[PDB]
């Protein structure tokens, strides 16, 4: 029941996203047209204004004398599908016999793919990502030796009970997904869906997850997105007793059906911690290498 | 008992195989996707954006890392002096490492196409001058004078209302694609040099400052393409993360 | 043909060419993507577009 | 017909005589949330003029040795106006923004500022310098309000990412020979259609002098910079008592 | 000799693979099925049934475990006091563990939708009163008074013929789906609080008892959905069965 | 007191907006909830001892020896299903042997 | 097509989408079930149904 | 669980098998070919010289 | 178990066994056991000419 | 910061040396009489 003119003539409730742009097919590189000399006034395609924040709309047809070039170079290798569907190391778990880390035949590894710099920097180019994945578990001895041993790879989502030992009752995998493998067999390989409560993962969360006063005590919460905590990956030696082969499981993740939003500046400083864009402020390095003089190369 | 024979390539894990793997979760339907703005569909959207090409890569200490994004323009004796010079090779270690083009091209091995370099004058409105920005194709040594550099490609840029000129470094290569230059045999893939010379002078009235700065902004064009994805080399990492 | 539309691109303008031997679509191959670009979105994001010849500041 | 602008929204109006143009962020205009995309069933309040209007935060002085400043959004407007009370009284929030930065100087001054919008500008620490300590930034520095916070290491933007590649986000440049304003229109950017204004900050606004300010003595040495910003297409939902943090 | 190549994922047993296995018994036809009543086709049939939400989870000993299903309502001084409070988080350890919704949601990791809470008055017919059942969305601390709680969602319930009111806890979340809250970082997924305040008083004549009890009955709605099946956590087992 | 549940809505109790729910009810099916292989038994064939020191072992089928799969089927009173059993044989240490 | 109808759902209103390489139907996959609910059977099992608006006890 | 049986000739590398192998690089399109003169299509072109 | 990494030009060569280039995030690699058959990958025409 | 909450314009000096501020009609009454000290402060129009 709308009667006044201040609500009939309104734009409130306009859910349609008005865009200035339009994605057009670019299967090949842009071709070049033939260009001649211009000796005129008024039109100046070389003078720009970067103050507008836009980029140069210039060409080489407008700036030099060019020939017709038919470009048959494909733009198919710069897709996200090709750039990210390359299995990289995201984790590495050791099941030693003795020591300090995991001397009791089991190990839990909380999923963060931000422990090795090669795959981190490649995903931290973007702010939001939505992808399926394919994990692959390459288990072996420190020496690389392959051994006849049976393992159990359990996925423990959030809320589910983490196993406290090797003979714990969570390994029964009644509703949790698990995988059994021999190491004499090939590496395991499972495909995974997009499992977050949000429409995408996000490697940078500018804010705090919990309400309340924010003191120096619980300051470690800054940047923690629980929409990214997909849980825990556990691994044991299937048995009632101690094994005799030390083991190392390496995890290799490959994305599929990738979508990404909001590119960022790529990191030029060295990572130091996980899920934390900290740096060494004493040893700041330039993102390039130096000269001695600007006139001499 | 369908008879088969297993061929070489069995029980190998190739990291770049586009195959079917087994799901862990049946009948899982993921969270639906909303309209988030800024969907990147191709990385050649990000190679056309102009980012800062830091020519003045002279300083090394901490405080003067902001000096490295703008190179100065003072008043000279009018003899057509040299202001600055830099190579036109994006994947090579130099000014272009500070650019997105120079960081995505590290993830690829071969590139082809034209480049843009945009220079913006960051001086007073009463300041005026003219500069010659030359592109010297390969073979060309470092020019010792301005008359040797005009023989290449060049633009003459008069400061004014529009504070920005663009030099298009055009695609001039024997090869269709071009790999990453470096010292030695891979100098076969050099793109050339870019040099900037005082055409007239930097003229300034009383009161206005006798020195300014120019900010370079490098990009690529609609004909640019990259190929043969690799792993980047001009960034390394000290081990033991956390 | 009978399979759950449960990949992370179901509800996207782009169409894929995938292979699958399961009922879960997220297990399928990466496939071929569509070659569609939008450089105007990052490189010329202005309300009032201007041409190459037009000096932008009148 | 490009260097002049009148931005009128609500009961406010900004005139400009030395503009460049208006940047629309990622090519999307601010909008309201669809019924497809929404999940919360509550009917949201859409106050159209009491919060969609220009607010004016404070002034920062561009001196010779200035390094830069950042302002986190929507932390700037949680203690200011009818916007900042609804944000307290509600749990959710959704708005775009129109940011406007003013820096006026003569035709004998010179300098440049980069005015960039970086989403999810997470802040890093110097790790004690050595790189051994997993230190974390305080609440004063993460969310500093409308008085902003100054950068210590502006080359890396205090997050380890370089200033040079920041022009891949939204940006305009304030060149004192050419312009004295910078208009950026930002949509709502999140993985979620709604989020809380008091815990999550959607983006940061960086203001960095790439070229140092210079003038000869005799001129005016005080060159302020003022941030002026309007919410757009604002929406609120989930009503309970008012909480500040 | 059909040539093949064996890929990774071979000789692995994944517990969640929907594949074909070999039968042991050929030409076995099982016993035919009769009409048995009560066929469950989906577990979201059992999440809409109202079961007892035990707010009064104060006692611990054996005899007083029946005290834990009803919370009392006596006569007060009329100053708008507090009767009871409880969180609206089903998967979290609290009153909802006593509900089917709170036990099936343990077998799933993410949930989305509206909830029902039904309170039934178990007092005398001559007893009368009014109560304010408020839902305080997230961010809201524990209200110290009734005027702070009415600002949220609420109902006012007058005792009478119909002994039962329902408070719908509506879906108010930034996320489409919501995981299980707990202490710390997973407080991002809290649903809020539910609080019950004396609006007027519990009025009673001579002879009738000066104290009653209310029984809460929690359920879900037709828009409720669960996702990402896991193994439950708020029940464990001492080993060595038999 | 009728024994039925509340037929109420949020359209009747608060002021709501049009929400188009695209959340699937496909994961609460019995097919998805039960088609997850769980431990139902465990047999040991030791060399010496007391249980089975003679190279053979019989195990009477009851899937009610481990609490994780029991409680999940004892939610119902009657069940009619096909099954898929899987036998994971190994040494106590997990070592695989040619046997 | 030639195979024994000998699964534990042959004689059920629900139809499945299964894969099988044998003649025994109980060896087939679990498949996709039909999405059909009956919450009225457990939640409102009354002889005389009543509406939302109707106060039930007249 | 498509039943198969592995025959002799498995896990052997015959140097003269015209089979399909796995690619390392997806969506790679090579440099296009120009007209180079002197295309040899058969070695019985070089036996007549 | 072995790792067969292809290191194109420009990419970083590994200086040791525990070097961080073996993570094969964008470089193509192959893992194999020697008890298994020989690896076999197909390769394109990869030259700029 | 207290004054921007009202109606306002921001005026940059330039070619056009003049701005206009429209003081809009915001009154409870249709008509408005002459303000002065005391009870007739009911008819104040505001401040600039
Ligand atoms: C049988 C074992 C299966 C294991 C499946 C593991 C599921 C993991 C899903 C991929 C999650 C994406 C990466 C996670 C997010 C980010 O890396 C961090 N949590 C946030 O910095
Ligand atoms: C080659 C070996 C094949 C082994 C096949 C075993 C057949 C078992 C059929 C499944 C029986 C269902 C479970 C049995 C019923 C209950 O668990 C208990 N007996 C009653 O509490």
């Amino acid at each position: 029941g709308d009667r006044v003119a201040d609500v009939i003539e309104s734009s409130i409730g306009d859910s349609v996203s008005r865009a200035l742009t339009q994605a057009l097919p670019a299967p090949t590189g842009q071709n070049t047209q033939v260009s001649s000399h211009r000796l005129d006034t008024g039109e100046v395609p070389a003078l720009q204004a970067a103050e507008i924040g836009a980029s140069s709309n210039t060409s080489d047809e407008s700036m030099i004398e060019t020939r017709c070039v038919l470009n048959s170079h494909s733009t198919a290798e710069t897709t996200l599908d090709s750039f990210f569907s390359r299995a990289g190391l995201v984790g590495e778990i050791d099941l030693p016999l003795e020591g300090t880390t995991n001397p009791n035949g089991y190990a839990n590894w909380d999923i963060d793919i931000t422990g090795y710099a090669q795959m981190r920097r490649k995903v931290e180019l973007f702010t939001y990502m939505r992808f399926d994945a394919e994990f692959t578990f390459v288990a072996c001895t420190p020496t690389g030796q392959v051994v006849p041993q049976l393992l159990q790879y359990m996925f423990v989502p959030p809320g589910a009970p983490k196993p406290e030992s090797r003979e714990s009752l969570a390994w029964q995998t009644a509703t949790n997904p698990s995988v059994f493998v021999k190491l004499t067999d090939p590496p395991a390989q499972v495909s995974v869906p997009f499992m977050s409560p949000a429409s995408a993962y996000q490697w940078f969360y500018d804010g705090y997850p919990t309400f309340g006063e924010h003191k120096q005590e619980k300051d470690l919460e800054y940047g923690a997105c629980p929409n990214n905590m997909m849980g825990t990956f556990s691994v044991r030696t299937v048995g009632s007793s101690k094994s005799k082969y030390p083991l190392v499981v390496r995890i290799y993740m490959r994305m599929k059906h990738v979508r990404a939003w909001i590119p960022r500046p790529m990191r030029n400083q060295n990572y130091l911690f996980k899920a934390n864009p900290n740096y060494a402020g004493n040893s700041i390095k330039p993102t390039g290498t130096s000269r001695s003089a600007i006139t001499t190369l | 008992g369908f008879p088969t024979e297993l061929k070489p390539g069995t029980n190998q894990f190739l990291t770049t195989d586009d195959g079917v793997s087994a799901p862990i979760l049946p009948n899982f339907h993921p969270t639906p996707c909303i309209h988030i703005p800024g969907e990147v569909r191709n990385l050649l959207e990000l190679c056309q954006v102009e980012t800062i090409l830091e020519v003045n890569n002279v300083p090394t200490n901490a405080t003067s890392l902001m000096e490295r994004l703008r190179f100065p323009v003072s008043a000279q004796a009018g003899k057509g002096e040299l202001c600055a010079v830099f190579r036109a090779d994006p994947g090579r270690d130099g000014p272009w490492q500070s650019t997105m083009l120079g960081q995505l091209c590290g993830y690829y091995t071969q590139w082809s196409g034209s480049l843009e370099v945009t220079f913006m004058f960051t001086g007073s409105f009463m300041a005026t001058g003219k500069m010659l920005i030359a592109y010297t194709p390969p073979g060309g040594p470092l020019p010792k004078d301005r008359a040797t550099a005009m023989l290449g490609t060049h633009v003459i840029w008069d400061f004014g209302l529009q504070s920005s000129v663009t030099l298009v470094i055009p695609w001039i290569s024997n090869t269709h694609y071009r790999a990453h230059a470096r010292d030695g045999v891979f100098d076969y893939y050099t793109t050339g040099l870019v040099s900037i010379w005082y055409q007239t002078n930097y003229v300034v009235p009383i009161g206005a400052p006798n020195t300014a700065y120019i900010i370079a902004l490098a990009a690529a064009q609609k004909n640019f393409t990259m190929k043969l994805c690799k792993d980047t080399s001009h960034i390394l990492q000290t081990a033991s993360i956390q | 043909s009978h399979e759950n539309s449960n990949s992370a691109t179901e509800g996207s303008t782009i169409n894929y060419t995938t292979i699958n031997y399961y009922k879960d679509s997220y297990a399928a191959t990466a496939g071929k993507q569509s070659l569609k670009q939008d450089p105007d979105k990052f490189a010329n994001p202005v309300k009032d577009i201007f041409t190459e010849m037009a000096a932008p500041l009148k | 017909s490009d260097r002049v602008a009148q931005l009128t929204i609500g009961n406010s109006t900004i005139t400009t005589q030395e503009a460049a143009n208006i940047i629309v962020g990622y090519g999307e205009w601010p909008s309201y949330c669809s019924d497809d995309d929404a999940t919360a069933v509550d009917k949201p309040t859409r106050p159209d003029v009491s919060v969609n209007r220009f607010y004016t935060l404070d002034t920062k002085l561009w001196e010779k040795s200035s390094k830069g400043w950042y302002w986190k959004f929507p932390d700037v407007l949680t203690e200011t106006g009818v916007f900042g009370q609804n944000a307290q009284f509600h749990y959710l929030y959704r708005s775009g923004f129109c940011i406007h930065v003013q820096c006026n100087a003569s035709k004998f001054h010179q300098g440049a500022l980069l005015v960039a919008i970086l989403p999810e500008y997470v802040i890093g620490t110097v790790a004690g310098g050595t790189g051994t300590e997993d230190s974390h930034p305080p609440y004063k520095q993460t969310q500093p309000g409308a008085d902003g916070f100054e950068l210590q290491h502006p080359y890396v933007l205090d997050a380890g990412i370089p200033i040079s590649q920041l022009t891949v986000c939204h940006h305009q440049r304030i060149n004192l020979r050419t312009n004295n304003c910078a208009t950026i229109i930002v949509p709502y950017m999140n993985t979620l259609p709604f989020d809380s204004a008091l815990n999550h900050c959607n983006f940061g606004l960086l203001v960095v002098p790439i070229s140092p300010l210079d003038f000869d003595q005799g001129a005016t040495p005080v060159i302020p910079i003022t941030i002026t910003l309007a919410p757009m297409c604002s929406e609120f939902a989930g009503l309970r008592q008012a909480v500040t943090q």
